[PDB]
């Protein structure tokens, strides 16, 4: 998801392009070309663009697929919530959104976000050591 | 044991409390287990010497034990010979140093300090407990650390704490809870701490189990639970004290 | 007053958020938890963008976020309390071997100093 400080997400300049900033200490800002919707359903009808995205969770990500040899493809949630169980309104069928429901929909393969560790979600899927404190 | 000579031994019984042994009580309470609380005399937690380890380590992958619940660190060698539960409690490692007497001080590990004690002026020192776990990230980040921490050695956790407190010693090197514990109830207040984790390990304690044990799955779920519900926040008041 | 709110104190948090959970479970914290369901808000840079109005009174959010953003501006303020002591971590399929060395490399990067260059890169600096 859009996370302030974590993920930035940049719309491309001309076509497909992201603009090589760098940062006042000599690093390469190092982005990815992500694709997801331009605003809500309500605002945005249907716009999904390849903007591009980098960040601090982009780093740490990066800094996996620099360990270990496989590819990625990103993507964005549809919406702006990490997920939530909630039974259908008539049918009161129990089900999941946002982050979590792409994930359990076989959608996506891996989360990596500010994901907020809880018993409630870990009965669902399994966790890594902590790379946060707060 | 009674004598040197000889390795005949006694299995006194006395009692043990605390603030992990609180953890394992309620353990109890949820999972409903049983358990035989006894002390290790091969001695401190693990090291491995020669590919031969001791201690816990020494007592749970040779599976003469199950799980330990005393407080353990969590590092490369020690995990590919068990397996960790969940963590509880947010601790690092840091360095103490009387920096109360009658600023920048030590900005971190990365201070000048830590280049060549003969950079300043007064011929500084600093130990840690010798055979300890910490010594090992000494090595492995920093094998000159280690080098000028061969003449800085001490023997005892208090020992150092002495000579702190007598200036038998400039600086030292431990765990981050249990030197704030020993800081919060200390007269005087002549030693300080330094920084809140924040250039150092920032790791959690956990539980060894012996490798793939059915019991994790279990284990997780009430710890996660047992700090989702503010139970773990009152035992922190019990056996924690931060004073100003 | 948080405990009994009114109309003065506007606190609320992202809706359908971990933390609306978490209050959930505090069975002795129903009353914010039917506080905060008129005034949650879709993001969270709806809450900055509406406290930075004087809108809003109270917003609970993530502890190195909020310092980050008080670092850039000046007029963001927190509180002094530090709550719910747990941490972040990498939301995974089920069990799979993209597990066992996701988190040995996770603890190889904690044990060494590159966390402290991304903190460096975006949670260290300051304005």
């Amino acid at each position: 998801i859009h996370q302030e400080p974590f993920v930035y997400v940049k719309p491309t300049m001309s076509d497909g392009t992201c603009k090589e900033e760098f940062t006042v200490n000599g690093d390469p800002v190092k982005k990815v070309i992500c694709t997801g919707p331009n605003d809500t359903s309500p605002g945005s009808p249907r716009h999904t663009v390849p903007q591009c995205c980098y960040g601090f969770c982009v780093d740490l990500l990066i800094k996996l697929a620099r360990t270990m040899n496989f590819t990625y493809e990103v993507h964005l949630v549809a919406d702006g919530k990490f997920g939530t169980q909630e039974r259908v309104n008539n049918s009161n069928k129990k089900e999941w959104n946002g982050m979590m429901g792409e994930l359990l929909s076989g959608q996506a393969d891996m989360i990596v976000a500010p994901l907020t560790i809880n018993n409630e979600r870990a009965q669902y899927i399994e966790f890594s050591k902590p790379f946060k404190y707060q | 044991k009674i004598n040197n000579s000889t390795n005949e031994g006694m299995n006194v019984k006395k009692c043990c409390k605390g603030f992990c042994i609180d953890i394992l009580k309620k353990l109890s309470r949820t999972v409903k287990f049983t358990y035989d609380l006894y002390l290790v005399t091969n001695g401190k937690h693990g090291k491995k010497v020669n590919n031969v380890w001791n201690g816990m380590i020494g007592e749970v992958v040779y599976q003469r034990a199950v799980m330990a619940v005393g407080s353990l660190t969590i590092n490369e060698e020690r995990s590919e010979v068990v397996d960790f539960s969940v963590p509880f409690v947010e601790t690092g490692i840091s360095v103490m140093v009387s920096r109360s007497n009658g600023v920048d001080q030590v900005t971190g590990l990365s201070d000048k300090k830590f280049q060549r004690p003969h950079d300043y002026s007064p011929p500084f020192r600093f130990g840690t407990v010798p055979n300890g776990s910490t010594e090992r990230n000494i090595r492995n980040n920093y094998p000159y650390m280690h080098q000028y921490m061969t003449k800085f050695n001490q023997r005892g956790v208090e020992d150092a704490l002495v000579s702190l407190k007598t200036g038998k010693l400039d600086a030292f090197i431990y765990d981050a809870a249990v030197l704030n514990y020993k800081a919060g109830r200390d007269e005087g207040c002549k030693l300080v701490t330094i920084g809140s984790g924040y250039i150092f390990a920032t790791t959690g304690y956990g539980i060894a189990l012996q490798k793939g044990s059915p019991w994790k799955r279990q284990i997780d779920l009430a710890l996660l639970q047992f700090v989702g519900d503010g139970e773990m926040e009152e035992l922190e008041t019990l056996w924690l004290t931060g004073i100003c | 007053r948080l405990r009994n709110p009114s109309d003065k104190f506007i606190y609320a948090t992202v809706k359908q958020s971990s933390v609306d959970i978490y209050f959930r479970r505090q069975v002795e914290l129903s009353t914010m938890y039917r506080h905060m369901e008129k005034h949650n808000y879709e993001s969270a840079a709806e809450a900055i963008q509406a406290v930075r109005d004087n809108k809003l009174h109270a917003f609970i959010w993530d502890s190195a976020v909020l310092e980050f953003e008080a670092s850039q501006k000046c007029d963001l303020v927190t509180t002094g309390e530090l709550f719910f002591r747990s941490g972040f971590g990498i939301g995974m399929r089920k069990d799979s071997p993209w597990k066992q060395n996701v988190s040995l490399s996770i603890l190889k990067s904690h044990e060494n100093g590159f966390m402290e260059d991304l903190d460096k890169t975006w949670v260290r600096y300051q304005e």
